[PDB]
């Protein structure tokens, strides 16, 4: 299947992902094409933050699903 | 006030390195006052230009470690292309993150939050064995190593001797 | 001539051209209730040509639930007439006016029309005209915990910048004549279909290096097509593409034709099914209002709810809208119809204000087109919500009571809060609290702290401050300001001017924290945030966290014994550069700027401090000989700046600066070249000066050169500033002194105990220069007349000319050298809204984690996303659960030995290591020689010994952390320990 990972900056990352793939697997791929370590990535889907150890299927992330890659900001 | 993630990680890493210490260097704290200031004594690697030598350095860890790498400074006088005259070590693994700008050096070759202090020190050992001429910190040393490596060889060996005479300082 | 002093932080978000367009755009805002005023406030601070208000309806008391520019003395007065005078004071470059009547032909005077508090029927009238004459249209309404925004910029709206991101770029490997482009070894282009790219340095077909953009057709992650280029060249290679940001046509539907088939912007994919429900409900609110003489359904009124529910069915049928109506959800809108929450207005108002700027600048992607939003999880459950409790009263908090009830108002009133930061977020937060009626009760209080003072740059997004308030403290002014917004806070707010941290634990200590209901951050750095987080973990207090960056923002909530803390996660660190890159091998302007900063410090600050310490400290010399990184440079600094290179006239400073030119842009480059000739080669065949390295070229001084002369003046003026000599602007003087300058001939150079630092003897004694001090230059970005940024820019660009790098104006240099954070009022208002929508959940004492929501947004692209907080990590031990973050061990001030013996059988864990803060108290791997020494010591004594500091009197506790292994071999992380003294 195919999913989308849109960043807070507007950049859209498309990914061919297995329903068996772990969140860890996905975090590793996003590092390999944006340059931020997994522990600094914050992925969100359907109102819950994806945690390690689980899979896309555990969150029912089917095709054409869109994840949001966000971060915290320091300004005030 | 509890401890940050930085403090916890340094403890576990200090414990592990000071459990099964990899040969070639010794690791301890400059003072128990702070686990963010390690001192490191390195044996000059075998067969290399520096063999027999005894080099003391300081790993200074940043407050936001491991987001940022530690800074390693040789206190012992040393003559190396990748080592600034002030003592600071300049190698890829200790370069801050990450990609950019034109697309020459990737993010995966510099600092990563996963690299243990042991991984760093091992990288600095190999640095002593085979200088990297793509990142010279000491211009004068970088030339002598290239245009007359037999006078460079001479100067290193002189500094190797002066390091031993400083061990005698413990008197 | 746009006021850079005022719009600095905002310019770095929108750009100059965007702001020129803004200053030429008129904006009409209809309605000056809670939502309207927020939109107006932001637009005024942003800097448009003018703002026109239309709201002739008189002020009712319930308007004050969120209209922070309306007082109770202004009741009965038309809102627009009251608001205009307040808004005019926001920005001296924006005039505000009012209209008493509107006509369709009058709209032609405006670039954008904002519509709040208006019926659907009148909206259709307005939009029909504006859409016909291509005038931007934005409709928005706040209804309790529900919100809606509609945008229409015309059928032919052009967007010049869809996301504000820098143009993408990458190095090419090869380009077939068929048009297939290939990146270098394992490099992603990141392009997308429809993107336009130009080329440069493409070898094989120099025709693509023209500049003509080509439509991109993504073929893979490492490749993309542009079209057949068979005309010139059979194959290209070793080039570089550059994204050309192309103007994009955005075709908006009118309000009329889009009501049947509305295009949605979903602020929460978890609530995907909700916007259509709201699309009908918000029309039903309009149909209901027409059927009740403008009145909305009463609070929690079951009758009006059922009547409202029927309107939804009629509208759903008429529009042929085939959606199954959620009765529970629809009636909740009726129940909360008269709701007017400040948080909601701050959230929508910020978002809407951004959209106005989009319509007027053609920059950033607008909302297309319906934005339906709800914060329904914010609804209390620990109190009665009914028709009786939500009944209006003669007070100002009616709009809030209409949703949360009267007994919930009491909870808000009795809150004791700690606000860390009185900056942009601080100001918006205090405003929200004032409107909500926070800490207005007898047992309620607000503590706000901020050591910073108001600056001109701040006034652009910190609306509680004014031009005359510059120089004063943020915390005090922020407090006085909200006292006017809500006199109930008079004597209910204590302002501190303390930096939050370890130093201030005497003021923000045990007694201070214990009486707090919650803490709220408004900080500008991560270090402070982390610190507050840990303190809140100790006192088991909730923490509301927020942050911004340009049009981006986020919110996090920390709930005791439920969620993880702020420190449980980390974010990407600030970009930095190694010294080796900076000292000799720059390849970006950012490298030369950093270098230029060290040069600024090295010439006008560091040597100056050594001089002043030599003259003020008695044993400085031999103290520096012992405890300095470089005793040599210290002594050479004293000599050079006191006797040798000391100037006697300003003309000698010009001479000095002329010498510095050769030293840093000529001789040093010759020297670098002598060490690494232009045709050098490293021991791998590759030429040395290749790739990230750029072969530099010495600079021959030329007074008639712009950048050469800019350096001399800056350098000389700064050197004069150290010795208190008067500067000179007259270029005639410089021409004279410089003409008579003979450069000393320079050539690249090739039992010790060589302590030749008997030159300290060549120094005059401190007794010979009593009362003499040099003035060090303290780097200050925001003063454009101190030659600081001038020097950095000149020096940076001179070094840029050396290494063939494209230079940058002082504007970009000021941004980099100053480490300026882009920021504007819009994103700050939005986060303040979401934070307060989460605060009410803490007041309700919600124990379910799924009720809470962490926010993330980008107003530049209409992106909103939310997520449930991560739960605190648990760990069942010996039976029941313990909380690794929040639970703690409470032990006496015992000895180290009997502390280890306490975890011996009370827990069954061997303490392998013990630490206090950054200090290592004990470890099993430590030598037995000091183990036996430190084992029988009390923790209090043990800590004072290692830290070389005596425990302060106000310290009544002491926090320890331990690594623990179970009787098996492997480690187990365990809750921390609180030692009672």
């Amino acid at each position: 299947m195919q999913i989308f990972v849109r960043t807070l900056t507007g950049r859209t990352i498309t990914l061919e992902v297995e329903s068996s793939d772990t969140i860890d697997n996905v975090r590793a791929r996003i590092q390999d094409r944006e340059g931020i370590p997994p522990d600094q990535q914050r992925l969100i889907f359907a109102g819950r933050q994806l945690e390690d150890g689980r899979t896309l299927a555990d969150y029912n992330i089917q095709r054409e699903s869109t994840l949001h890659l966000v971060l915290r900001l320091r300004g005030g | 006030m509890p401890s940050s993630a930085s403090e916890q990680l340094l403890r576990k890493q200090l414990k592990e390195i000071q459990k099964n210490p990899p040969q070639g260097f010794s690791v301890g704290l400059v003072d128990d006052k702070s686990i963010f200031e390690w001192e490191v004594m390195i044996i000059g690697p075998e067969d290399t230009l520096y063999e027999g030598g005894f080099f003391h350095a300081t790993l200074s860890f940043p407050q936001d470690y491991p987001l940022m790498p530690p800074k390693m400074k040789f206190t012992t006088e040393i003559w190396h292309p990748n080592v600034h005259p002030n003592g600071e070590v300049c190698i890829s693994i200790l370069h801050p993150p990450g990609d950019d700008k034109y697309g020459y050096e990737d993010a995966g070759e510099r600092w990563l939050p996963v690299h243990s202090p042991e991984t760093i020190l091992i990288s600095v050992i190999s640095m002593l064995s085979s200088p990297n001429d793509e990142s010279p910190a000491n211009i004068d040393a970088a030339k002598e190593f290239r245009e007359n490596p037999q006078e460079f060889k001479k100067r290193v060996r002189r500094l190797v001797r002066r390091s031993i005479e400083m061990i005698l300082e413990h008197h | 001539t746009i006021d850079e002093g005022l719009y600095s932080r905002q310019l770095y978000v929108l750009g100059h051209e965007a702001m020129k367009q803004m200053s030429q755009s008129n904006v009409l805002i209809i309605g000056c209730k809670g939502l309207g005023v927020e939109i107006a406030k932001n637009v005024c601070l942003a800097g448009v040509k003018s703002v026109t208000l239309y709201d002739p309806q008189p002020t009712r008391i319930e308007d004050l639930s969120s209209q922070y520019f309306l007082t109770e003395d202004d009741i009965g007065v038309p809102r627009a007439k009251v608001t205009v005078s307040k808004l005019a004071e926001l920005n001296q470059y924006v005039p505000v006016s009012v209209v008493d009547e509107l006509s369709t032909e009058y709209l032609k005077n405006f670039k954008c029309v904002v519509v709040t508090e208006t019926s659907l029927t009148k909206q259709l009238e307005i939009n029909d005209f504006t859409h016909k004459n291509h005038i931007a249209y934005i409709a928005a309404d706040s209804r309790g915990l529900f919100g809606s925004i509609f945008c229409d910029f015309g059928e032919n709206f052009i967007c010049t910048d869809t996301d504000g991101n820098e143009p993408l770029t990458g190095m090419i490997a090869s380009i077939t004549d068929d048009g297939v482009v290939t990146m270098l070894e394992e490099t992603r282009h990141g392009l997308e279909n429809g993107d336009f790219v130009k080329f440069t340095e493409v070898k094989g077909m120099p025709g693509l290096n023209d500049g003509t953009p080509r439509k991109v057709e993504v073929k893979g992650p490492y490749t993309f097509s542009i079209g057949s280029v068979k005309d010139l060249g059979s194959a290209g290679y070793n080039g570089v593409f550059t994204q050309v940001k192309v103007p994009t046509k955005i075709s908006f539907k009118s309000l009329r034709e889009s009501l049947k088939d509305p295009e949605y912007v979903y602020p929460d994919f978890g609530k995907m099914m909700r916007p259509p429900q709201y699309h009908i409900a918000f029309q039903a609110l309009s149909a209901f209002a027409d059927a009740h003489e403008g009145s909305l359904p009463r609070p929690r009124n079951d009758i009006d709810a059922a009547e409202f529910f029927e309107f939804c069915k009629k509208i759903a049928s008429t529009l042929q809208f085939d959606v199954e109506l959620d009765e529970k959800l629809i009636k909740e809108i009726s129940y909360q119809a008269r709701g007017d929450l400040v948080a909601m207005s701050a959230f929508l108002g910020g978002a809407v204000a951004q959209e106005v700027l989009k319509a007027t600048t053609s920059k950033f992607y607008p909302l297309k087109q319906y934005f339906y939003f709800d914060s329904l999880e914010s609804l209390p459950s620990s109190v009665t919500i009914s028709e009786e409790t939500c009944k209006p009263r003669g007070c100002r908090y009616d709009g809030q009571i209409a949703v949360f009830g009267s007994e919930f108002q009491e909870k808000i009133a009795s809150l004791s809060t700690f606000l860390v930061g009185a900056g942009a977020i601080g100001c918006e937060m205090l405003k929200n609290w004032a409107m909500m009626g926070v800490a207005t009760g007898e047992s309620g209080h607000i503590s706000v702290t901020d050591m910073d003072s108001i600056e001109k740059s701040n006034l652009n997004r910190q609306f509680l401050f004014r031009p005359r308030d510059v120089g004063k403290l943020k915390s005090e002014c922020a407090s006085t300001a909200v006292s006017i917004m809500n006199p109930s806070l008079t004597g209910k707010i204590t302002s501190y001017q303390e930096r939050v941290g370890p130093e201030s634990e005497g003021i923000f200590g045990d007694e201070f924290f214990e009486k707090l209901s919650l803490v709220t951050n408004a900080l500008d750095n991560v270090e402070a945030r982390m610190y507050v987080d840990r303190r809140c973990v100790f006192f088991e207090k909730p923490l509301l966290e927020s942050g911004t960056l340009g049009t981006k923002g986020n919110t996090q909530v920390v709930v005791p014994h439920l969620t993880e803390s702020y420190g449980s996660s980390q974010d990407p660190p600030e970009k930095s550069f190694p010294i080796c890159t900076l000292k000799n091998f720059p390849n970006r302007i950012e490298h030369t700027i950093a270098w230029a900063r060290d040069l600024f410090e090295g010439l006008f600050k560091q040597p100056i401090d050594n001089v002043n310490m030599y003259l003020s400290s008695p044993n400085f010399l031999e103290t520096s000989l012992k405890t300095s990184s470089n005793p040599r440079e210290v002594l050479e600094n004293i000599r050079d700046y006191l006797v040798t290179e000391k100037p006697l006239s300003f003309e000698e400073c010009i001479m000095w600066a002329r010498l510095q030119f050769d030293k840093f842009f000529n001789n040093n480059i010759q020297q670098l070249l002598f060490n690494f000739p232009k045709d050098s080669v490293t021991s791998t065949g590759q030429p040395f000066w290749s790739g990230p390295k750029r072969a530099p070229t010495p600079l021959s001084f030329d007074i008639h050169n712009r950048e050469h002369f800019d350096f001399i003046v800056a350098a000389a003026s700064l050197y004069a500033f150290n010795y208190g000599l008067k500067s000179e602007t007259d270029p005639a003087i410089y021409e004279r002194v410089l003409a008579g300058y003979n450069p000393p001939p320079f050539a690249p150079k090739s039992k010790d105990k060589q302590e030749l630092k008997s030159i300290a003897d060549s120094l005059p004694p401190p007794s010979s220069l009593v009362g003499f001090r040099l003035t060090p230059a303290e780097f200050e970005k925001d003063d454009d007349s101190n030659h600081h940024i001038d020097f950095i820019t000149a020096a940076s660009n001179l070094r840029a000319m050396n290494y063939d790098i494209t230079p940058a104006d002082r504007f970009k240099t000021k941004f980099v050298a100053g480490k300026i954070v882009p920021a504007m009022c819009t994103s700050t208002a939005v986060v303040s809204g979401l934070v307060c929508l989460e605060l009410v959940k803490l007041v309700d004492g919600k124990k379910k984690i799924e009720e809470y929501k962490n926010g993330f947004f980008n107003l530049a692209i209409g992106l909103f996303t939310f997520s449930d907080p991560i739960a605190s990590p648990k760990m069942k031990v010996n039976g029941k659960e313990i909380d690794k973050i929040w639970d703690r061990y409470n032990l006496p001030d015992c000895t180290l030995q009997e502390l280890i013996d306490y975890f011996q059988k009370e827990e069954g864990l061997e303490v392998t290591m013990l630490s206090s803060g950054v200090s290592l108290l004990y470890a099993n791997f430590q030598p037995p020689k000091k183990l036996a020494e430190r084992l029988p010591l009390k923790i209090s004594e043990l800590v004072e010994q290692i830290t070389k500091k005596k425990l302060e009197p106000f310290r009544k506790h002491l926090v320890l952390e331990i690594c623990c292994d179970d009787a098996n071999g492997e480690d187990v992380e365990v809750p921390f320990i609180c030692i009672k003294l």
